[PDB]
């Protein structure tokens, strides 16, 4: 009826630049004014294709992998109270290292719901 | 006016030194000219070409 889905999209090729520039209109947006009218290219130090062509990538990749693994390695009175020490060996129980692919059982969402509802 | 209405000269109208405001409003026109030429061009182009329904 009025409220209905699509089941097919609108096709392109029949408006403002599609076949004859829509028969050469004299209407143009402010987003269609000249802007960034000069392509910047890669310089010799950046990653120009002259420099990329002779490079052996596997040796450099293995060296950077080795350096990353080496960096990760080198980084790493009232005695009469009715309840005793309840936390004996709880050394913070690393929930903040775990990452869960579930927006309802994540750690960020449990922190969210703990913070924003009292 | 503070430089103009200094001594014996009072606080009447009597002051045409329109060069400053004249420069200010012509420098307005310097930049409003592209904007209005684009806007009036699109106005005339829609009046004489018609409105493109779902073209953009
Ligand atoms: O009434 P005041 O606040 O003292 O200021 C006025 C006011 O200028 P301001 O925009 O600086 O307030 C008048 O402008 P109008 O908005 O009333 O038109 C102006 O008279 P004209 O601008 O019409 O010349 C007049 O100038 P003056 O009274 O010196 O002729 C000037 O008075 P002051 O210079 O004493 O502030």
């Amino acid at each position: 009826t009025a409220a209905r889905p699509t089941f097919e999209p609108a096709r392109g090729g029949r408006g403002k630049g599609e076949g004859d520039l829509s028969q050469l209109s004299k209407q143009y947006s402010s987003r269609d004014l000249p802007s960034h009218t000069k392509i910047k290219y890669r310089q010799t130090t950046q990653d120009a294709p002259e420099e990329v062509r002779n490079r052996d990538f596997r040796r450099e990749l293995e060296e950077r992998e080795r350096a990353a693994a080496r960096e990760k390695n080198r980084d790493r009175w009232d005695d009469d109270v009715v309840f005793k020490n309840c936390a004996k060996g709880v050394d913070d129980q690393k929930k903040d290292k775990r990452f869960v692919n579930d927006t309802l059982r994540s750690e960020f969402h449990k922190k969210f719901m703990e913070k924003y509802i009292k | 006016y503070y430089r103009f209405n200094t001594g014996p000269v009072g606080k009447g109208p009597g002051c045409g030194f329109w060069a400053a405001g004249w420069r200010v409003w012509l420098f307005f026109m310097r930049g409003i000219t592209p904007l209005l030429e684009r806007w009036l061009g699109n106005l005339l182009a829609r009046q004489f070409e018609g409105r493109h329904s779902k073209g953009v």
